[PDB]
């Protein structure tokens, strides 16, 4: 846990100095502010110093429930042969609750602002502008796909 | 000049709401009449006593105008 914390401090101080990524989550925190969507993916470095393991068994115990897995197997798989393995293997799993801690989804509100983090030093400047999505279930993801393969995507390198 | 460069600027991060999504009078009054008096208490002894010294010497001067326009009796025989 030691080992890994201090490889958690340099793959965060990495990932800070990679440009992308900072625009991301930056663009989800000014978007799902005061929200559990604005937080990363990687949590900040306080609360990556100061967990400790029985936080982790207590994610392990509330989050890897049986219902919300799904093993997936694609390719020369035979699905009879899958189902006998999970049968084997992943039977006891526990879905129960602790003490009927049961979790459930909440909404997340979807803000117009922004965020400006700005250092002249840096070459170039990263930019992103997001509106609120329509979600998994909403059947106008199809034509918003297609809207965005309208507008299209571009890199330096390309011939056209 | 132009928009694009003007001064150099590192590690400044500033954050900003919508404005259709945050109100436009927040708190007018109660933080509002606050700081109009805090800012009247910290420059209100440096602009009030000239104009307290202006309004002292129009009534002084308007008063020795009417003086003069009396007259005196230093004329009895
Ligand atoms: C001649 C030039 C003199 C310049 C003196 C100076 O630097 O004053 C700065 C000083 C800065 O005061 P401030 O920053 O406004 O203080 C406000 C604080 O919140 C609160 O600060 P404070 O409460 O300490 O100030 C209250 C005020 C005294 O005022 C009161 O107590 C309020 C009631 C009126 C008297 O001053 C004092 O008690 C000490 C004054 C020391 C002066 C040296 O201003 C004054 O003292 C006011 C102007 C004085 C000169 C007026 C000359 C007028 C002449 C007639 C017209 C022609
Ligand atoms: C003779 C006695 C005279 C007494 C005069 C008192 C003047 C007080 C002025 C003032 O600062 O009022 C503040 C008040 C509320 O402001 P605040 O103190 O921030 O209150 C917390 C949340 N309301 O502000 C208000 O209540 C605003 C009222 C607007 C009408």
């Amino acid at each position: 846990i030691e080992k890994e914390r201090d490889v958690i401090l340099r793959e965060m101080q990495e990932n800070d100095a990679s440009m992308q990524n900072v625009v991301f989550d930056y663009l989800h925190a000014t978007a799902f502010q005061g929200t559990p969507l604005a937080q990363a993916v990687e949590g900040p470095s306080e609360n990556v110093r100061r967990l400790s393991r029985t936080d982790l068994t207590d994610y392990l115990n509330r989050h890897y429930k049986a219902p919300r897995m799904v093993l997936a197997a694609a390719g020369g798989v035979e699905h009879q042969q899958l189902l006998d393995l999970a049968q084997k293997h992943l039977s006891s799993v526990s879905r129960v609750y602790e003490e009927d801690a049961v979790p459930g989804l909440t909404p997340c509100r979807f803000t117009g602002s922004e965020i400006r983090h700005r250092d002249d030093a840096l070459p170039l400047a990263h930019v992103a502008i997001a509106v609120e999505g329509p979600g998994w279930a909403n059947p106008d993801n199809v034509t918003l796909q297609v809207a965005n393969a309208i507008i299209g995507h571009y890199d330096c390198t390309y011939g056209g | 000049r132009e928009f694009g460069n003007l001064a150099r600027i590192r590690h400044v991060i500033s954050y900003s709401l919508s404005p259709f999504e945050q109100r436009a009078f927040p708190s007018y009054f109660s933080k509002g009449i606050p700081n109009v008096l805090r800012r009247t208490r910290e420059r209100i002894l440096r602009v009030a006593p000239p104009f307290v010294v202006v309004y002292l010497i129009y009534t002084w001067g308007n008063q020795e105008f009417e003086q003069s326009k009396r007259k005196n009796p230093a004329m009895y025989e």
